[PDB]
């Protein structure tokens, strides 16, 4: 009647009862205390900090500031001989052919 | 692209020559370390993409996933190294092996300057995703959703490969670069109608579309956890790359052509927003939430237009971030009352203080409250769709309710009421969960002061 | 109604049960010489007047 | 709480020859083991000679 | 069976596979293909059972009008050309003759009715040698008479055996069945971009010798001839589990295993000669292989079936059968990718 | 390996090295029928290595360290459980049977392997062609059910049929109130536990169902109770006996090598043993096996093959 | 072509159609077999002895003998079918079925 | 089987419905006769009436799907205005597939034929216009 | 000793050793002989000495 001889389902194993300073990584004290140390060490202390650190500093992302300098020349010329802000043409009209119609 | 591949290959001798217990240890510290080396990718140019080889190279599109997958691996080996405490040693290295496969597979697959490279890596991160799901699961139905995760992917990429070899035969070139200066427009057709097709439903199919998207509930509730934050931070993001990177080459089939995608996936945010509403599963109800946003970056590619593209990248890292800290959650609970009941465990704050904040805090940044990345993208993609056509509003403005109304939902039966009485082995936070939900939430609190980094590679 | 039965209905149910009607019946044969050379006849006889394979 | 591995009913549906029966497929037993049949010995039927007397 | 036997046997094999491939005469192939039946049909003989006697018979007789209408497609050819060199063809209905003698001896529907139960009726070393030695003469021959096959035919042989093979394969829990049904559809994915590229058809034959070997070999080690057996390998040695994993995940076309080496690259051929709908109707086909192999590693590998208490004792006795060259093939059948320029030497 | 078709081809022919002298003998009897130091006897008369029962621990004697192994990772079954209640609801009974049974099919290739590769008989003590009369006895007294039976006899059919029977078989008969005599003497608690019927009904299936069966494909020997005690009159008998039957007659070179091909291979033997036929008696659960096949493991000296272990002073790894 | 040449293609065509219809017995197989044999044999011959092909006259006889090669072979797979069943019948060669 | 399809496909669409529904008629009985061959090939009937009956039945039921589909066809191309265009073809597929179904007796059977039938008969009218090709000649 | 019997591969193969490294010293040596020969008529043919 018994069928499929089966192992008993175990019960839940609470980490703090038999170390109640555990961090939630291993049985181990001594282990679960390292790994607590290289976690809090390694995901705050170089990658968060300096990652951020490293980020806020870019070196002139995208030349987003640039474009802008640039623009404050470029306006400065045209505004001091005279010509208009910007032309409706992209490219000049002389140097394109259309197609006859 | 090689300084970065192989640290990644051999974090598995590191793994398989470690000692007995010291196999969490290492692979977390070498893995957040190439994460930090991970931040040399943001060499970016106003004009010029940073092209490393003939094989590899890095835009402005692939560099935030790139970032985001070797910042993910560390988090997955802290994730899943509590319900595999009674797993045999061996079967623990395998799956740290397969974690690490399949990271060097998503890191391989969005540096690809060529789209047979491109898809050779896309189907190559279905096989270490298949075995974890089916081998680490904990249901019966994780059977099942090994099928309907595998046979839909594939019977949309299968004709996809198709087509690109089409264009081997056509353009004489599939790198990126080349296609790039000559693309050629494409007339109607109906042999025109059927690539694009067969071009654009393995992506509607990995993202998931409404419709398609029967396998995604499936394969996130019987996932393990690291399962889930695969399918729902990286694997649902491939479809939008690809998307992007093959949108150049569908121009101009594409104005007449999206127009029932577009309708079937503004429909499909509302139905799977109204599913939230009434899902007696947590993690059903973080799946349908994945399904909307995905819906919504479907609807921002296929319009195509620049707001809508910064929206869709902005979205696509948020919502990445988002899924993955509700998923923890979800398993954090699930590992506390052993059961997936959203009704069963109520009024946790009473038990959980920090718990029930990072619940409010995870919820605040799924209904993307500003100054958040999830409301930059998701106003972004609101404006691009409101220049498409002035009705769309009507459609997006109920949807941002309905969000509302289920992710506070989310937060009230799992936090709020009074507590069950018949449970009484809910224990004390640990400090790996709330160093996991931290990890998981300062880098997306931290974005919010510089978003030009994940606003495309149009920028 | 829509994405627990009918979605669920019209793209993966179908194509299931119509791959496991067409395994049944490929795979029912009797195991019988006669019948199996009967078949090659009758192909024969598609493939020389019907299908015009010999030209 | 534990994981789940398969029992006698989910492993007893691949031990038939068929994995669908049907009608015709309904006297189909498995092959046996070592796949050596029993050699079901007919009547051998000596014939019968009569070395009469003439 | 004396050991002698046994030797002068396989060297008669062979020499007549040897004689098909290296002859310039069609008599010789004719007489090739005689001299490899008939030293191929005691080996299928070896244990005296019942069903080796029917399997004996059946392919007896496949073979046997198969070669009647080989000798007569010769003799057609020898009429219209009055030749013997083993070239193209001079009449159409020869060559007709030719590719129907030649798809009944390589089991490809509707002439496939044969291998299931041949396959099923015989031991494993005499299924893995005709599964993969007997495949090799009658592929040579349509390679020789490449500009006479007419396309039509081939290629509806080619989507039939393949249809065929695939719905096949998912009614059957005996492993040489699954064997003989992936074996068919196989051979259609050879035969359909035979006329465009042989060099193609030569690597998939390559690619589908290694992995069938590979699948027999670990049955031999394993000594499992059902699916439950083969469930029941987790308890003696769990290497053969992930070997056998990896094997059939690459026998499904699924990259980046070198299973995904050929079809790739036959879809390579098909979209040259602007051909894109049966390489499409083709790989949704392979998925239904690609599906029994799933469902056979998810009763193998991926779950954990119960097993009995008498493999106790299995655990103190190790194996000692002679594994000849399965960590080498398991090797080139799984991680042969980044090679893909290496079939250039076919040409 | 050892032996192979190369060494069989090079000039090792088997009935080269079998003189007259190699015999295999089954010495059977009931329960304390004396036998045990019978058979013994006749091992130190006509010069053949005796091979005792095969109890449960006798492949943990045969390989490793040749200590016994814990219950727990052989056998799984006691046979004191099963004398002091034989109807246990866990089906003690049937894997007892299942787990001898196994036992004396390795025990019978061990001897055969001995006999065919040195040419010395051996002397064996209830083989595998009389253990299903034990089973008849558990059938008749209701202790296990039609399906243990049904399993036994599929077992049996898929494996003894790839063997050969013994030369000789001797017999002791001992009645059951002798028997239960002996019992009581013995001194063992849990034997006194065993009823007149269960031995009436050995006695009852070894007289009518083995030796009507078994005397004509061998020679059967007969013996009382007080002619087993003069193993004289028993080896005079077994050193003048005329062999015409039974099938090692017609038994050529070819047979015996394809014979010691199939038993030198202990995998091969245990093959059938282990049919994957789900029964609540031998069937173990995924992770109770799971669980005992890892303890198995981490055992001194089964952790890798019989000559690759560090922890018991294995040198020269490195170069093997 | 000619006459002769008809009626022989003619009479192998019979003797295949009379080969892939079975009734029930291996040995009337067999001799369908060895009728098609006879037939291209002839047909081989009367193409040779009519082109003047000298050399190829090795081929017929070698053919034939290569009859045997299966056709004995053939009688030798019934044996053990009759020792097997006490008839020939081809009904009862379908244990092979599961 | 070549000049049956050459015969239905030279007629221009829209002009003459009997005898496209005619030619459809003859393809729709040709394929019926061959798969109904095949089955009493591999099947045995019992009898030699209801060997007869299944190949009649067979042959009927084809004939009336390719009749109704070339009818159907012809008729909305004709009431359309519009030959070269394949939701006439897919209204043709439909009107097979519950052709199909009302031989079967069942509904969803009906509807799942018209589905993929009516897909078909559009995957082929677009191929005749824009000059797919199945089984291509090998030019590279 | 710890075996109740001997193992077959109690003792290393000194022979089967020997062969293995003679073997794999002849492939290696042969194989560079043969690429400095190779490298050396490339050289040779094309005079880009
Ligand atoms: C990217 C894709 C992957 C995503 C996951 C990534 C994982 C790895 C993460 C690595 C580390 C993090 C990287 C991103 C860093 C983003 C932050 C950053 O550097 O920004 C640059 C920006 C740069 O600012 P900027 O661009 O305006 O300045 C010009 C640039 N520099 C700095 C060179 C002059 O930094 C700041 O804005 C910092 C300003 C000072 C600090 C903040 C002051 C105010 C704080 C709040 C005060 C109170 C407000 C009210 C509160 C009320 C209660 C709530
Ligand atoms: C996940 C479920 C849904 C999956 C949907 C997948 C996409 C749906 C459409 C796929 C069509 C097949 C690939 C087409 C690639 C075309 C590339 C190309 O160059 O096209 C131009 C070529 C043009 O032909 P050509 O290039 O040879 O000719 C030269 C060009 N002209 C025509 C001008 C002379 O198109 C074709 O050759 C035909 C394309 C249509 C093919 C129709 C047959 C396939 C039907 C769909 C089957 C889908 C799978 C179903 C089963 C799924 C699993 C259950
Ligand atoms: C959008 C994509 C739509 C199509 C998606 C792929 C098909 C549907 C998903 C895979 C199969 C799902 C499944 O589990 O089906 C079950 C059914 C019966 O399988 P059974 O062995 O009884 O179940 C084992 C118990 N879990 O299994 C079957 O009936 C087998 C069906 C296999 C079909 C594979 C795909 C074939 C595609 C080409 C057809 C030509
Ligand atoms: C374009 C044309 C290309 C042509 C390429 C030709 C390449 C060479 C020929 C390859 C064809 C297959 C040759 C082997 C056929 C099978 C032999 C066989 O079955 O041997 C039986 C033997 C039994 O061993 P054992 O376990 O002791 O016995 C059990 C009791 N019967 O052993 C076994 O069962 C174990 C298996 C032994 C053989 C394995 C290795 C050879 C076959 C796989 C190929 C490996 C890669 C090398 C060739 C690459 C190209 C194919
Ligand atoms: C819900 C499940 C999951 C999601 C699955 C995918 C859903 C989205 C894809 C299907 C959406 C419905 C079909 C597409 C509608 C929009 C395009 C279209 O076909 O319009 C109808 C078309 C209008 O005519 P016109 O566009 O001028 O045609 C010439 C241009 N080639 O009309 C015609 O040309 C006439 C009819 C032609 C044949 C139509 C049917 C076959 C082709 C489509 C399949
Ligand atoms: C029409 C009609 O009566 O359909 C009912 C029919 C079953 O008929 P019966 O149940 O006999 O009544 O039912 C059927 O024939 C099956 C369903 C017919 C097709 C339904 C198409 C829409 C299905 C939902 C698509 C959602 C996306
Ligand atoms: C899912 C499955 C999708 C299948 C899509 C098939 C698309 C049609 C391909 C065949 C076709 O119709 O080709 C057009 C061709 C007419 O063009 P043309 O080649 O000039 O014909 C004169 C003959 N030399 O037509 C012809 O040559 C004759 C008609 C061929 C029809 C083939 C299919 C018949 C129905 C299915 C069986
Ligand atoms: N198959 C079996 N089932 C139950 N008990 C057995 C079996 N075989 C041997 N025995 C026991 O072994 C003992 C006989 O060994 P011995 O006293 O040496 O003759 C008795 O206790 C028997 O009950």
């Amino acid at each position: 009647t018994l069928r499929w001889q089966e192992d008993p389902e175990p019960e839940d194993e609470n980490l703090y009862e038999k170390n109640p300073d555990s961090h939630g990584y291993d049985k181990d004290p001594a282990v679960d205390v390292w790994n607590m140390r290289v976690v809090f060490f390694f995901g705050f202390s170089i990658v968060l900090v300096l990652g951020s650190t490293f980020v806020a500093y870019l070196p002139d992302y995208r030349m987003q500031e640039w474009a802008r300098r640039e623009a404050e020349r470029l306006v400065k010329y045209r505004e001091a001989h005279g010509l208009p802000l910007m032309e409706s043409n992209c490219f000049d009209p002389s140097k394109i052919q259309l197609p006859e119609d | 692209m090689l300084k970065y591949i192989i640290p990644t290959m051999m974090l598995m001798p590191l793994t398989w020559l470690s000692k007995n217990s010291m196999i969490w240890i290492n692979t977390t510290l070498h893995s957040l370390l190439i994460s930090l080396t991970s931040l040399l990718l943001l060499n970016q140019f106003g004009d010029n993409s940073l092209n490393f080889s003939l094989t590899f190279f890095s835009d402005s599109l692939s560099t935030p996933l790139l970032i985001l997958t070797m910042w993910l691996l560390p988090l997955m080996l802290m994730a899943s190294q509590h319900h595999l405490s009674k797993e045999n040693l061996a079967r623990k290295k395998l799956f740290i092996s397969m974690l690490i496969l399949l990271q060097l597979f998503l890191i391989m697959t969005f540096t690809a300057t060529e789209l047979i490279f491109f898809y050779i890596m896309f189907e190559a991160t279905l096989v270490p995703t298949l075995i974890i799901i089916t081998r680490w699961g904990n249901q019966t139905e994780r059977l099942n959703a090994g099928l309907y995760f595998l046979f839909y992917t594939l019977a949309g990429s299968l004709p996809l490969l198709v087509a690109l070899i089409y264009i081997q035969n056509t353009m004489g070139s599939l790198n990126f670069l080349i296609l790039q200066y000559w693309v050629q427009p494409m007339p109607n057709s109906w042999s025109n109608t059927f690539m694009w097709l067969a071009c654009m439903m393995a992506f509607m199919v990995k993202m998931p579309l409404y419709g398609l998207h029967l396998w995604l509930p499936k394969a996130h509730v019987e996932a393990p956890i690291a399962g889930s934050m695969v399918l729902a931070a990286i694997l649902l993001k491939l479809g939008g790359y690809g998307m992007m990177r093959i949108t150049l080459l569908l121009n101009p089939i594409t104005d007449f052509m999206a127009y029932p995608f577009i309708m079937l996936s503004l429909w499909g945010m509302i139905m799977t927003s109204s599913i939230c509403l009434r899902q007696t599963d947590l993690k059903s109800l973080i799946a349908y939430s994945s399904v909307s946003h995905m819906a919504l970056v479907i609807v921002a590619i296929l319009i195509q237009t620049p707001w809508s593209y910064m929206g869709a990248t902005a979205l696509m890292i948020a919502h990445g971030l988002t899924s993955s800290m509700l998923f923890c959650l979800a398993n954090s609970n699930y590992e506390r009352v052993h059961s997936r009941t959203m009704i069963l465990a109520r009024g946790l704050q009473t038990l959980l203080p920090l718990m029930a904040a990072w619940w409010l805090l995870a919820s605040l940044t799924n209904l993307a409250l500003p100054p958040s990345i999830n409301l930059i993208g998701e106003l972004f993609v609101v404006m691009s769709t409101f220049s498409w056509s002035n009705i769309t509003i009507i459609l997006m403005g109920l949807n941002m309710v309905i969000t509302a109304l289920y992710s506070l939902y989310m937060l009230i039966t799992t936090q709020r009421g009074k507590h069950t009485h018949h449970i009484n082995n809910i224990l004390p936070s640990f400090t790996r969960e709330n160093a996991l939900m931290s990890l998981h939430m300062l880098p997306l609190l931290l974005l919010s002061l510089n978003p030009k980094i994940i606003l495309g590679p149009l920028y | 109604l829509l994405d627990l039965i009918w979605l669920e209905t019209i793209l993966p149910k179908t194509i299931s049960l119509a791959q496991m009607k067409m395994s049944t019946t490929i795979t029912s044969q009797k195991g019988l010489i006669k019948l199996y050379f009967l078949s090659f006849l009758i192909t024969i006889l598609i493939s020389t007047t019907l299908l015009n394979f010999h030209e | 709480a534990r994981q789940w591995q398969p029992d006698v009913e989910w492993a007893e549906q691949y031990g038939g020859a068929v994995m669908y029966p049907t009608k015709e497929t309904a006297h189909w037993k498995p092959p046996p083991w070592n796949d050596v049949d029993p050699p079901k010995d007919t009547l051998v039927s000596n014939l019968t000679l009569n070395f009469g007397p003439q | 069976m004396n050991p002698i036997i046994l030797i002068i046997i396989l060297m008669t094999v062979m020499l007549g596979t040897i004689i098909v491939m290296i002859s310039t005469h069609w008599l010789l192939i004719w007489i090739g293909f005689e001299m490899n039946m008939l030293a191929i049909i005691p080996i299928m003989m070896k244990k005296h059972n019942p069903r080796a006697t029917e399997a004996s018979t059946k392919y007896f007789l496949t073979q046997s009008t198969a070669s009647m209408l080989l000798m007569m497609a010769i003799i057609i050819n020898l009429m219209f050309s009055g030749q013997w060199t083993v070239m193209k063809l001079f009449n159409p209905m020869a060559s007709m003759l030719m590719t129907m003698a030649l798809a009944m001896k390589l089991g490809m529907a509707p002439f496939h009715f044969w291998v299931p139960e041949v396959t099923q009726g015989i031991p494993l070393s005499s299924g893995l040698i005709l599964l993969t030695w007997q495949k090799l003469a009658p592929m040579s021959v349509l390679y020789q008479i490449l500009p006479s096959i007419n396309l039509d035919l081939i290629l509806t042989l080619s989507i039939l055996s393949i249809t065929i093979g695939g719905w096949g394969g998912l009614n059957q829990t005996q492993l040489r069945k699954i064997m003989a049904y992936s074996s068919i559809a196989h051979m259609g994915w050879m035969t359909a971009v035979l006329l465009y590229n042989p060099t193609m058809t030569l690597l998939n034959l390559i690619i589908y010798i290694i992995m069938t070997s590979t699948m027999f070999t670990l049955f031999m080690a394993n000594s499992t001839t059902t699916t439950l057996s083969l469930s029941h390998t987790w308890n003696k040695a769990p290497i053969m589990t992930i070997l056998v994993l990896i094997t059939l995940l690459s026998m499904g076309g699924l990259p980046p295993l070198s299973g995904f080496m050929p079809k790739w690259m036959i879809i390579q051929e098909m979209t040259k000669n602007d051909s894109i709908i049966l390489p499409t109707l083709m790989a949704i086909t392979a998925l239904l292989n690609l599906y029994f192999y799933m469902r056979l590693t998810y009763s193998t590998a991926l779950t954990m079936f119960p097993s009995t208490n008498n493999m106790k004792m299995k655990w103190q006795f190790p194996t000692t059968k002679r594994m000849t060259l399965l960590p080498t093939m398991t090797v080139l059948s799984t991680m042969l990718l980044p090679l893909t320029p290496i079939l250039s030497i076919l040409e | 390996l050892q032996y192979g078709p190369l060494a069989y081809i090079l000039g090792e022919k088997t009935t080269k090295k079998m003189t007259e002298n190699s015999k295999l003998i089954t010495v059977d009897g009931n329960i304390c029928s004396g036998k045990s130091k019978l058979a013994k006897e006749v091992a130190e008369k006509l010069g053949l290595k005796h091979f005792p029962e095969a109890g449960i621990h006798y492949a943990d004697s045969t390989t490793g360290d040749g200590k016994p192994l814990p219950v727990r990772f052989s056998g799984n079954c006691s046979l004191e459980k099963f004398y002091d209640d034989p109807k246990s609801n866990d089906g003690n009974s049937y894997r007892l049977q299942a787990w001898l049974y196994a036992s004396r099919l390795l025990q019978y290739a061990d001897a055969l392997e001995h006999l065919l590769s040195t040419g010395q008989g051996v002397v064996l003590e209830r083989s595998i062609y009389s253990d299903f009369v034990f089973l008849e006895a558990m059938y008749r007294q209701g202790f296990i059910r039609k399906q243990c039976v049904d399993h036994y006899n599929q077992v049996k059919k898929v494996t003894v049929c790839e063997y050969l029977p013994p030369h000789v078989v001797i017999y002791v008969d001992v009645p059951v109130s002798e028997v239960q005599s002996r019992i009581q003497k013995k001194g063992n608690p849990h034997e006194m536990k065993i009823t007149s019927a269960y031995l009436q009904d050995i006695e009852n299936v070894y007289k009518g169902t083995f030796l009507p069966e078994m005397s004509e494909k061998c020679e059967v020997l007969q013996y009382s109770a007080w002619e087993a005690e003069d193993a004289e009159k028993v080896v005079e008998d077994i050193q003048y006996l005329k062999y015409d039957k039974g099938p090692w007659l017609d038994q050529d070179d070819r047979k015996l090598h394809n014979l010691r091909m199939l038993v030198q291979d202990k995998l091969e033997v245990l093959n059938y043993t282990s049919i994957p036929v789900f029964l609540p008696e031998v069937t173990i659960g995924a992770h109770q096996s799971d669980r005992v096949f890892q303890e198995f493991t981490e055992l001194p000296g089964r952790k890798y093959r019989a000559g690759y272990n560090e922890d018991v002073g294995d040198k020269w790894i490195w170069l093997k | 072509m000619s006459l002769v040449y008809m009626n022989i293609m003619m009479a192998f065509t019979v003797s295949l159609t009379g080969l892939l219809m079975y009734r029930s017995h291996l040995m009337s197989s067999l001799l369908c077999l060895e009728g098609m044999m006879l037939s291209l044999f002839i047909l081989a011959t009367l193409m040779i002895l009519n082109s003047h092909f000298t050399l190829a006259s090795m081929m017929p006889i070698i053919l034939l003998v290569f009859a045997a090669c299966e056709a004995a072979l053939g009688l030798s797979l019934l044996v053990m079918v009759s020792n097997t069943y006490g008839t020939d019948y081809v009904q009862n060669l379908n244990l092979l079925q599961c | 089987a070549k000049t049956l399809l050459h015969q239905y496909w030279d007629i221009p669409e829209g002009t003459e419905c009997h005898r496209k529904t005619y030619a459809a008629t003859s393809i729709g009985g040709a394929s019926g006769l061959v798969v109904s061959a095949y089955s009493v090939a591999l099947k045995t009937p019992t009898s030699f009436l209801e060997g007869v009956a299944r190949t009649g039945r067979y042959t009927f039921t084809a004939a009336a799907i390719g009749a109704i589909f070339g009818l159907t066809s012809c008729i909305s191309a004709q009431v359309r205005e519009k030959p070269d265009d394949p939701l006439n073809y897919l209204i043709g597929g439909c009107a097979g597939g519950l052709t199909l179904g009302a031989r079967t007796r069942s509904y969803g059977i009906g509807a799942a034929a018209c589905a993929y039938m009516g897909l078909t008969a559009a995957l082929v009218k677009m191929g005749q216009l824009e000059g797919w090709k199945v089984f291509a000649e090998p030019k590279v | 000793k710890f075996y109740i019997q001997e193992p077959p591969h109690g003792s290393p193969n000194w022979l089967k050793v020997g062969l293995t490294l003679g073997t794999s010293a002849f492939l290696w040596i042969y194989l560079i002989k043969q690429h400095n020969e190779d490298v050396l008529e490339y050289k040779r043919r094309n005079g880009l000495e």
